[PDB]
């Protein structure tokens, strides 16, 4: 709560947690939303944060040395 | 340089500027006036270098 | 293994740990004549 | 430079 | 006085140290016939050390290019120890690579 | 935890003064002077010999006096000791040259009292010929 | 794994992310990536063809951390991998390799001869390969050339494609098309239906123009009154470049309306 | 100048409360470009309320 | 302009310097850029040399695991 | 000597383990990871009582391997130098009888035993017992000693003892 | 750097609580029951047995109430925590054992009121037959 | 780098050494000791200039050597972190190239060197030589290189130097 970060979530974050999951997907990790065949873990992890099914939660360090703790689903993403 | 034979005849009559004091006063590498049939003004290696290192001109 | 003399080009035997030099000339420069394993050449 |  | 080095074929059992290459390239003087096909990593010189059991010191081709060696010369350096010069011939096709220049330009 | 950037290290130092690769060579040659001759003793370390050539080819100065009037000179300014034989050490052509190499001259020597001092380096130092 | 350095040639056919390397480069260079069961039989494969074969993998890494060479093959169980290791593949079509502090990704090509491929829009360069996974997705996220971002054998074209005397024929304009990816299959109808069909230069690239964006631009040889004269929108010379709903209805295009600017049609597309 | 001009702003940031730092956290501007916007989004345009 | 009006004066002094030789050759620079290195310069109150070593990174926020969203899922295996 | 204390480690879990109640896994690994070690700061972790709470998973960047700091309760065997504890002999040789205090071994010198004692490798089994035969220390007997140091090797604790204070024996 | 005799020993410790050997045995038997029933895990470590047997041979009370009744009647006093549980296992006859083998008792327990306290013990303490 | 330092040093003396005069046997072994070797944390001793002056003799019990500390001037090469000083290469390698800074030798590797240059196996000596041939590293060369880290190896300094800073090369 009290969260005064953008909504939004910026390039930096969203390249961050698909190359995370993605490495996690590729170490036999489970997967929330369904497989249709897609095999490339990146797709993979591509097609959850559009579902908004990625677990990672994102703590935005402030300068001040705060953190708030953003999920990848309330953050609103670009499509 | 036995690359070439052109190469060969300008590497001995190859020339260098002065250095120390003397070539650090001058502008070695700006081309001049004197050089007029006695240096070639075109042929000069290119980079830091320019200038410092000519040739003799042939007669 | 056989050898040439690069003045008078005559065949001289050289053995290992051997002085080079030509009996005919002492000309201390020696050329190998050839190899008898022979080589594939394609005209590309 | 590439058989280098 | 020791250790000298000498020009002959390092045998795999006289040679303790070695580096995996064919070398059946050189012959029984530790050099290299001309006319004879060399490609990627070859030896085309014998040399070995009596080390205090003798050490491969011998030379490979300095890069992986396919040559034949077109001569080979035999001769005693200045100081009267046994020097050989060989030269090693190859033949590059132009490609897509080569850089071409005209006259100016 | 120390760098010569930042003029940071041990304590122990700073009571020691710099000295010149030249100058070094004469107390090199002091030291093989005596061994060589007022003593017999084993010879001298490999380490001091390695030494010695480094000194003699890069010495900049040919006597004491060239030697002593850089020191003299670079004396009267507050330039820091270790600056004293890193500058004259490395001889830098410009006043440009030196900072880059020497961070310290930046932050208290502008870009033209310096090049005053280098280029007085330079009429000090001998050539070959 | 840094590469050995190789001249820089140029490949229109190339897109700008896409770079070629050869087989020989490629081969050296090896990507450590973790066997899944959705691609275990992709590793299995390719650990079999071996050093030899160009599309092998240098070294197989256990799960214990231990390398094992694929030059010598002691064992065909040796051979055998599980789940979660570690096979350092060659690289192969479809990866990501960064080059020349602000580095471009790019897509590695495939291709025969030495010389790298680079669609320039010489000097030697050495290609980086992200080993990890998460810096390779975060590479090909955010430092591929589209986010980063035309030749002058192309502009100089383009200027004589849209000039209005520019008509191509059926036959013609066939080959055009064939290269236009964004293409949504349909041939638009001729400018000058008859007596003959004859597209017009600006039709075809009405069609290149991705979407709908419009732009108001002028040509280099654009007379200044010109503009104030009764002919401002009939522009007598075509020196007037207007673009409505993607279609470049008049204009002749060039450095100023193409080419990079405050306002151009790559920047306005962007 | 490049290299020189890269090491002193290597540290710049912009953190999650919209300002610029550096590494020691000093406030070098409280809002990137004092407006807090991209310079790559940003298009050249000419309000006509002043001419 | 340090002595006579102050740093901030050369703020707005040293971006018309910057732009002036930029422009001069008709080249432009966003304003953003040039702002950033003048504050740079100008940030301890007092003008500083730039970086004469010239020798030549995302940790601002780490990325936690949670158990909840983690509850649904099915091993693709 | 045997605590209750509160201890933190970090707790490497593959993303192997990311399944439904990945805690559960989390919190079975404690019980493998810092139960049945000898931590050398702490000594010997014996047992593990309840675990108190468990941190947020921080993935690692690069390695990809959450790391979890989880806070637990345990009881640990730290042998405080110079402390007298009750020890039980597990064998008797010329160099000293051999101890064993709870989970490690302390060794006791010749030396340190007192000078009464005498060595007899005639009696079965062995079993310093001095001239008078009063005291006799057989194997699986129940002594008292002091430990003058202890020492950590190979990440155990090797503890040294002595008998020359007093009231130290079979008492 | 650190000395059981002068109460002298890492920070950490002071929050920890001293175990006696008898209720060790009992923490340890209920770690034992679960693993053995409750879970089908890997069999406990050798060193878990080892202290097992260590705290069974040396386990100088029976059940729980003992147990608590001696830890309730020890903490009335101002018997340090690090006593607590060595004045219990230890077991002293006497005063007089208790001090000697326990120096820091010596500085603030009296010759005749400690020997109230372990006498207390032994009534607690039961024996095999 | 040369400095000018007052060290101390604790000279073992054997009793054989007691004749006449010891002192000068003191004075003597003084230049063998502290000379030619290289101290961790004072770098090479090159050269001793003088002796400050020679403490009392104190034999320690049991050893019987007596220990003579005394204080002499000397100057050391001490290479200071994050320092550019001129170097003369030795010799030059695929890894990169080895030069030597005075008493010790510096290794540069090729990461450090810029990437402009290309090392050439087939050009006798081998040169780090660019392509434009501009600047060539040879053998025996004075160039100017920047000391990133030192480590201190079996009694001996080990420098690890860079050439990417700006006016590092052959001026
Ligand atoms: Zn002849």
């Amino acid at each position: 709560q009290k969260r005064i970060t953008t909504p939004y979530m910026t390039k930096y974050e969203r390249a961050r947690v698909l190359g995370t999951r993605a490495l996690q997907i590729a170490m036999c990790a489970p997967v929330m939303v369904e497989l249709e065949g897609e095999t490339d873990p990146l797709l993979i992890a591509m097609k959850e944060l559009k579902a908004r099914k990625i677990p990672i939660i994102i703590r935005r360090y402030l300068p001040d040395g705060s953190y708030e703790d953003w999920g990848v689903d309330e953050l609103i993403i670009s499509d | 340089n036995r690359l070439t034979f052109a190469s060969t005849l300008s590497h001995l009559r190859r020339l260098n500027s002065p250095i120390g004091r003397d070539g650090k006063l001058a502008k070695p590498r700006q081309l001049h006036n004197t050089l007029w049939g006695m240096v070639c003004p075109a042929e000069t290696p290119e980079g830091h270098a320019v200038g410092l290192v000519k040739n003799l001109a042939l007669m | 293994m056989i050898y040439i003399c690069g003045e008078c080009h005559t065949e001289n035997e050289i053995k290992s740990r051997d002085p080079i030099r030509c009996r005919e000339c002492g000309y201390r420069i020696m050329y190998k004549k050839r190899t008898k394993r022979l080589v594939v050449f394609d005209a590309r | 430079k590439i058989h280098s | 006085f020791d250790q000298e080095e000498v020009f002959e074929k390092p045998t795999r059992e006289t040679c303790q140290g070695m580096r995996h290459a064919i070398y059946d390239k050189l012959d029984d003087d530790g050099l290299i016939a001309p006319g004879v096909r060399v490609s990627g990593d070859d030896v085309i010189i014998g040399k070995t050390v009596t080390l205090p059991t003798k050490r491969d010191c011998s030379t490979f081709l300095r890069t992986s290019e396919t040559g034949i060696v077109d001569q080979v010369m035999v001769t005693l350096n200045q100081e009267g120890y046994k020097f050989c010069k060989i030269r090693v011939r190859s033949v590059r096709i132009p490609q897509i690579g080569d850089k071409f220049a005209s006259r100016h330009g | 935890e120390e760098d010569a950037s930042q003029l940071i290290f041990p304590k122990e130092f700073e009571t020691a003064e710099t000295l010149l690769n030249s100058e070094v060579h004469m107390l090199l040659e002091h030291r093989k002077q005596q061994n060589e001759s007022a003593e017999d003793e084993q010879e001298l370390s490999e380490v001091f010999m390695k030494t010695l050539n480094y000194t003699a080819r890069f010495s900049r100065f040919k006597n004491r006096e060239t030697i002593a009037s850089v020191r003299s000179l670079l004396l009267q300014k507050k330039l820091h000791k270790f600056e004293l034989a890193c500058l004259a050490n490395l001889c830098p052509e410009t006043a440009e040259e030196s900072k880059a190499l020497i961070p310290s001259l930046e932050g208290r020597f502008e870009d033209e009292e310096l090049q005053q001092i280098l280029d007085d380096i330079q009429t000090k130092r001998s050539f070959q010929y | 794994d840094f590469s050995a350095r190789t001249v820089i040639t140029p490949d229109p056919n190339l897109s700008i992310d896409q770079v070629g390397v050869p087989r020989s480069i490629a081969a050296n260079m090896t990507f450590a990536e973790i066997v899944t069961p959705f691609n275990i039989d992709r590793l299995q494969e390719l650990v079999r063809r071996g050093n030899s074969q160009y599309p092998g993998a240098k070294y197989i890494i256990r799960d214990n951390g231990d390398r094992i060479d694929l030059r010598f093959h002691p064992k065909p169980s040796d051979l055998h991998l599980q789940t979660g290791y570690k096979v350092e593949r060659h690289m192969c079509d479809g990866d990501i390799v960064i080059f020349n502090m602000s580095m471009m990704g790019h897509r590695v090509r495939i291709l025969p001869w030495s010389t790298f491929r680079l669609n320039l829009s010489g000097d030697e360069m050495n290609l980086h390969l992200p080993q990890s996974l998460e810096t390779r997705a975060e590479i090909q996220e955010l430092a591929m050339v589209p986010r980063m971002i035309i030749v002058q054998d192309t502009l100089t074209a383009v200027r004589k494609f849209t000039k209005r005397d520019v008509f191509l024929e059926r036959g013609e304009v066939m080959n055009l098309l064939m290269f236009l990816s964004t293409w949504d299959g349909k041939v638009p109808q001729p400018a000058i239906l008859k007596p003959r069909p004859l597209w017009t230069g600006k039709q075809i690239f009405s069609l290149i123009i991705p979407g709908h964006i419009n732009c108001i631009r002028t040509h280099s040889t654009h007379p200044d009154d010109e503009d104030s004269g009764p002919y401002k929108h009939i522009s007598p010379g075509d020196t007037k470049v207007v673009v409505e709903n993607g279609e470049l209805i008049m204009g002749i295009l060039c450095k100023k309306s193409l080419g990079t600017s405050a306002g151009s049609l790559v920047h306005i597309s962007y | 100048i490049q290299r020189r001009l890269i090491k002193s702003m290597e540290s710049v940031m912009v953190k999650y409360d919209a300002t610029v730092r550096n590494s020691i956290n000093q406030v070098v501007q409280l809002r990137y470009g004092e407006d807090g916007l991209a310079g790559e989004s940003v298009e050249f345009q000419n309000l006509a309320t002043l001419k | 302009i340090f002595t006579v009006l102050g740093i901030e004066a050369v703020r707005k002094a040293l971006e018309r310097e910057l732009y002036h030789v930029i422009s001069f050759d008709g080249s432009y620079v966003n304003y953003r850029h040039l702002a950033l290195l003048c504050d740079t310069m100008t940030c301890r109150g007092h003008l500083m040399a730039i970086t004469r070593h010239g020798v030549n990174g995302t940790g601002c926020f780490d990325l936690l695991l949670d158990a909840e969203k983690c509850k649904y899922g099915m091993e693709i295996p | 000597m045997f605590y209750h204390i509160s201890l933190e480690h970090e707790i490497l879990l593959h993303p192997r383990y990311f399944g439904p109640n990945l805690l559960n896994t989390v919190k079975q690994k404690l019980f493998t990871e810092v139960e049945g070690t000898c931590t050398g700061k702490y000594g010997f972790v014996i047992a593990v009582t309840t675990i108190d709470n468990i941190g947020a998973g921080v993935i690692q960047p690069g390695r990809g391997f959450v790391l979890y700091p989880v806070k637990y309760k345990a009881i640990v065997f730290r042998p405080f130098k110079g402390e007298v504890v009750d020890a039980v002999v597990t064998q008797v040789n010329k160099v000293g009888l051999f101890t064993e205090i709870g989970p490690m071994s302390c060794f006791i010198s010749r030396h340190s035993i007192p000078s009464e004692m005498e060595f007899d490798p005639n009696s079965n089994p062995p079993c310093y017992k001095t001239m008078d035969e009063d005291i006799v220390i057989q194997q699986d007997d129940e002594i008292r000693l002091k430990i003058v140091g202890t020492r950590v090797d190979k990440n155990d604790i090797f503890a040294i003892g002595s008998l020359m204070d007093d009231y130290l024996g079979l008492v």
